[PDB]
């Protein structure tokens, strides 16, 4: 069955930095595009970063644009994000989304409160 | 919610009970199925020109 | 804690399958002799329709066929004369799902609109005309057909589904147990059980007497797009996004044989067995369909003709012939 | 040689035929519009500008003639945050007529996400989108307070410049143009990036008290149809 | 004349 | 005298065989590929029949302009002299056929659904090949080698005086003006129109600097400029030798060898303008190949 698992969520001070690993399992990771959202207390699910399926096309959001680094391991099939120069509007629970079909650019319903392809996530504060 | 983890508990608990049979009767009944209605199906057995109805 | 729990239940359910997992289906099913190329040919072109076509069905005497028109039309093809029987029009475009009931007096159709709208072809007048809309639901029909004369189960795409009764139109029995939008769904041969697949990677089957979800079915990659029971009841296959298609039995609660190939990278959108089961013919969006073998996997006949994505497929009742309607405004029967 | 009844038959299909091609007439010659945005969008207001059923009910249309030319615009009512699933239904719609409200710099990235998706669905490469930049005045007022920024959400934007094929309104202060150009081009690189010649984003510059926006959405639909003419012989 | 130089 | 029939027939038969180069890979990729989706594939596949008609019956007069005599006898040098001409005409009224539904369809859109059709298309193709014939029976009738020593042409009732002048200021009106000004009258309309849409809608498009507008622009008016001056001097060489006997010169059969090949070049840059350079067409050409 299709299973999203993230780690390395956790309490640091401003400034810090955090390595999130999420472990994919019961699918090809390797053909499938990626993408990683945020949900903060009382707003809703807010996109943060995603990535392809080789990882060449990479894109992040304006708000966090230039401190956040995405990767990919086929490897081992696990989604990395690097999260520098955190500041206070940084705390959220993180998921992991995947897009629906495969070999497709377009991921719908990736800020969908209700997605079955997403992980339980991770809290940062 | 946690009223939806529960009621996800009970139906895999209801859902964990089952009797299941090994999965060799099960190919072998495939198998035995699609032996016996081989001969009544058109498209796995072509038939003459004379009996099908589209023509 | 009831999350963890949870998961602990899945890992034995998951063992319970290592116990029952004792040889594949292509290791114990090798001896037998293959297919061969199974060749189809084109009989019929019915041709007509304004929009893409969205759905069809065969009806119980293996003549009329209905087809659901985007335009608003449902119209009812006689297959061996190809003549024009019933056009009906609806009120809401957009229409999805159409259904041919089992005594051939009534066609039930639904859409984007949460209404399974039901029509009468046995009028007393000669003319059609709505004889009841079955509203309620929350989003988009994605397929409703029906179970007898007087009920009828409609799949919803709010993650349920409801089974409704033409004379009241009221909900007698609810199913809450997807959560995903349910795509499609098979009845059995007896009418007892029902599965119906979701855009959750997983399948599950229903007893229209309780109303429980007694098993439940994953392995797929993507959203669940076509599911069809196995001529025997015992079975039942499912086509998804993830260009596979994938056989589940109940009584072995497991995957038996899987459907792929890496040439094959598009989605699936029609399912349909022989009337033995030995031929799977699944629509792809290649504009051409396969027929797989369902005991060896293997690609017995390529169906191309089409110029556009094939939206519904369906095998008559006697296995004479395979209807197949894509967007393309025209629908093609091989025998 | 034919029975009595394939006689009856035959008539019966015949006056199908014509009942047939008597509708695909009319189909033909009306067009269909696709209406989206978020909840913020406004599309309740420019939908109340058609000037010419059932509580539970998934879809609404309104019909409206301009110029001798019918428009059925479809707006989804009740139904899910997820729409992979049913968008690919309006894969032969005439236009897609996407709202944002371009004064939220909040969400605006939602409105950004949400065209891209929708311009690179696989079934929607062939459709036009027109972009309705509705609630200019709302813009205008937040740019000229000046208690929000908008290098907050997008630094590009503190060093994007006013280009010189801007067309500044009479008594517009430079600030709201410059804005208000930025958060369209941030859409029209989008557009641009996949757009292949088979399709076009049309921008325009809308607020609640507009009139006109019929006629724009009537050009928009005649140079797509243009288009469209253009590209089925080839000249394209 | 015609295709020829006449 | 030897030069002519040492540059004259190898020009010719080249010209031949880059015509039957586009004609055949056109046919193919038409009949095999994109097999009758609208009227277009329709008439584009009649223009390269006609084209190709016309390079079969090409070299017939390519070995009589060096071998000066036709032993074949009357009936194909009477056959050939009417199938060249049916074959010219059609060819040009394909070209004018296909302007006429680009103008309809970029103009008419509502006609347009109404009247192209796949059967409208078969009926307007026989229309322009019996047109063809009906246009050229001046060419068919007066068809006769033993009006002449050796050489296979026509025969003219009565002197030049009134005739043959008279019959090449026809065919060359005919021929070049209606099917030409149609044309062009046609493409600049369709420019007319598509420049007052786009302009009226949203005009910073940036398509119209280099783009698809710029590129249908240039391609029609690639058309007429190609048109006139393949077609114009076969037309216009013509006329030049009724009015005053040309001196009989090695020059001046090549001057009309050349003119008389120029519309063979027509004939084949048909196939390049239309097949190669279009859209789903190219396509097709590309998959394959």
């Amino acid at each position: 069955q299709v299973q999203l698992q993230e780690s390395g969520g956790g309490l640091v001070q401003p400034g810090g930095s955090l390595r999130l690993s999420c472990a994919a399992s019961g699918f090809t990771f390797s053909n499938y595009k990626m993408n990683w959202v945020r949900q903060a207390p009382g707003k809703g699910l807010e996109w943060v970063s995603d990535i392809s399926q080789s990882g060449a096309s990479i894109s992040y959001t304006g708000s966090v644009k230039g401190r956040f680094t995405i990767s990919r391991d086929n490897a081992k099939n696990t989604l990395y994000l690097q999260m520098n120069s955190l500041k206070p509007e940084d705390t959220a629970v993180y998921y992991c989304a995947r897009c629906p079909a495969p070999f497709t650019r377009d991921c719908f319903d990736v800020t969908s409160t209700t997605y079955a392809y997403r992980g339980q996530g991770t809290q940062v504060t | 919610s946690i009223a939806q983890a529960r009621k996800l508990v009970e139906q895999l608990k209801m859902e964990a009970n089952i009797d299941r049979i090994k999965v060799s009767k099960a190919a072998a009944d495939l198998m035995a199925y699609c032996e016996a209605h081989a001969k009544e199906d058109p498209l796995l057995t072509p038939v003459p020109a004379s009996e099908n109805p589209f023509r | 804690q009831l999350r963890q729990e949870a998961e602990q239940l899945k890992n034995q359910i998951r063992d319970a399958r290592k116990a029952c997992a004792d040889a594949t289906l292509s290791q114990i099913t090798n001896n037998i002799d293959p297919v061969g190329r199974i060749q189809m040919r084109t009989r019929r072109t019915l041709r007509g329709h304004l929009a893409k076509i969205y759905a069809m069905h065969w009806g119980t005497d293996s003549r009329l066929l209905v087809s659901a028109s985007q335009d608003g039309k449902l119209i009812i093809w006689d297959s061996y004369t190809t003549n024009k029987v019933h056009a009906i029009p609806l009120r809401s475009s957009w229409v999805m799902t159409c259904a041919y009931a089992p005594s051939g007096n009534y066609v039930a159709c639904g859409g984007l609109d949460n209404i399974c709208s039901i029509y009468n072809l046995k009028t007393r007048e000669g003319n059609v005309r709505v004889s009841r809309e079955l509203a309620g639901h929350t989003g988009y029909l994605s397929c409703c057909r029906f179970l007898d004369d007087n009920q009828i189960v409609t799949s919803s795409g709010d993650t349920t589904c409801a089974l409704w009764d033409i004379e009241t139109g009221q909900q007698t029995t609810t199913f809450t147990g997807h959560t995903g939008d349910v795509m499609s769904l098979s009845l059995a041969p007896d009418t007892r059980l029902f599965v119906s697949g979701a855009c959750d990677a997983s399948a599950k089957l229903w007893d229209v007497r309780e109303g429980m979800c007694r098993q439940t079915f994953t392995g797929h990659e993507s959203d669940i797009n076509a599911i069809c029971f196995f001529p025997n009841g015992n079975a039942f296959a499912t086509g998804s996004d993830d260009a596979t298609c994938r056989l589940f039995d109940l009584r072995a609660d497991q995957e038996l044989m899987t459907y792929s190939h890496d040439n094959i990278i598009c989605g699936i959108t029609s399912v349909s067995f022989s009337k033995s089961g030995r031929l799977l013919l699944a629509g792809y969006d290649d504009f051409n369909c396969n027929v797989w073998d369902a005991l060896k996997a293997d690609r017995a006949g390529v169906l191309a003709g089409h110029d556009n994505r094939v939206s519904c497929l369906g095998v008559t009742d006697d296995g004479m012939a395979v209807a197949t309607g894509s967007w393309d405004s025209f629908l093609k029967i091989w025998n | 040689t034919l029975s009595a009844e394939d006689k009856a038959a035959v008539e019966r299909s015949k006056m199908i035929e014509k009942q047939l091609q008597k509708d695909k007439q009319v189909y033909r010659a009306t067009h269909r519009l696709l209406l989206l945005g978020a909840d913020n969008s406004g599309k309740s207001t420019i939908v109340k500008q058609m000037r010419i059923r059932v509580k539970t009910s998934g879809i609404f249309e309104t019909k409206f003639q301009v110029d001798k030319v019918n428009f059925h615009m479809f707006d989804v009512g009740a139904q899910r945050d997820e729409r992979r699933k049913w968008i690919q239904c309006f894969n032969d719609v005439t236009a897609i007529i996407f709202v944002v409200d371009s004064s939220d710099y909040n969400r605006l990235q939602e409105a950004l996400n949400d065209f891209k998706s929708i311009w690179n669905n696989r079934w929607l490469r062939t459709i036009s989108v027109i972009l309705f930049l509705n609630k200019q005045d709302l813009l205008a007022e937040k740019v000229l307070a000046g208690k929000s920024k908008i290098e907050d959400y997008f630094p590009e934007f503190a060093r994007y410049t006013t280009p010189e094929d801007a067309t500044p309104e009479p008594g517009e202060d430079p600030r709201v143009t410059r804005a208000k150009y930025f958060i369209r081009d941030e859409f029209l690189r989008i557009s641009t990036a996949s757009g292949d010649g088979r399709h076009y984003c049309y921008p325009h510059f809308t607020c609640s008290v507009d009139t006109e926006n019929a006629r724009r959405i009537f050009n928009d639909v005649t140079d797509i149809i243009i288009k469209m003419n253009l590209r089925d012989c080839g000249l394209f | 004349x015609x295709k020829y130089f006449p | 005298l030897a030069v002519s029939g040492v540059l004259i027939p190898l020009v010719y038969l080249v010209v031949c065989v880059v015509g039957l180069l586009g004609n055949s890979l056109v046919i193919y990729v038409v009949l095999r590929h994109t097999a009758s989706p609208s009227v277009t594939n329709v008439y584009i596949l009649n223009l390269a029949l006609a084209d190709e008609l016309f390079m079969l019956g090409l070299p017939f007069l390519a070995a009589q302009n060096a071998l000066s005599y036709w032993p074949f006898g009357s009936l194909m040098c009477r056959l050939v002299m009417a199938v060249d001409g049916i074959n010219q005409f059609t060819s040009i009224f394909c070209l004018t056929v296909m302007s006429v539904d680009r103008y309809l369809a970029v103009v008419h859109p509502t006609r347009s659904a109404r009247w192209r059709t796949a059967p409208v298309a078969r009926t307007v193709s026989a229309a322009v090949w019996v047109a063809s014939a009906v246009v050229v029976l001046p060419v068919v009738v007066f068809s006769g080698v033993p009006r002449g020593m050796s050489t296979c042409h026509m025969q003219w009732p009565e002197p030049a005086a009134a005739w043959r002048a008279g019959f090449i200021i026809y065919t060359a009106a005919l021929g070049f003006f209606g099917p030409l000004l149609v044309i062009c009258l046609c493409y600049l309309l369709i420019v007319v129109k598509v420049r007052s849409a786009g302009r009226r809608v949203w005009a910073p498009s940036c398509q119209r600097r280099r783009r698809s507008e710029r590129r249908v622009t240039r391609m029609v008016v690639a058309y007429v400029a190609l048109f006139v001056l393949c077609w114009m001097p076969f037309y216009v060489l013509n006329i030049v030798n009724v009015v005053c006997p040309l001196p009989e010169e090695p020059a001046f059969f090549g001057l009309y060898f050349l003119v008389v090949a120029l519309p063979y070049a027509n004939s084949c840059a048909n196939p390049i303008l239309y097949g190669f350079l279009s859209y789903r067409f190219k396509q097709g050409f590309r998959r394959v190949l």
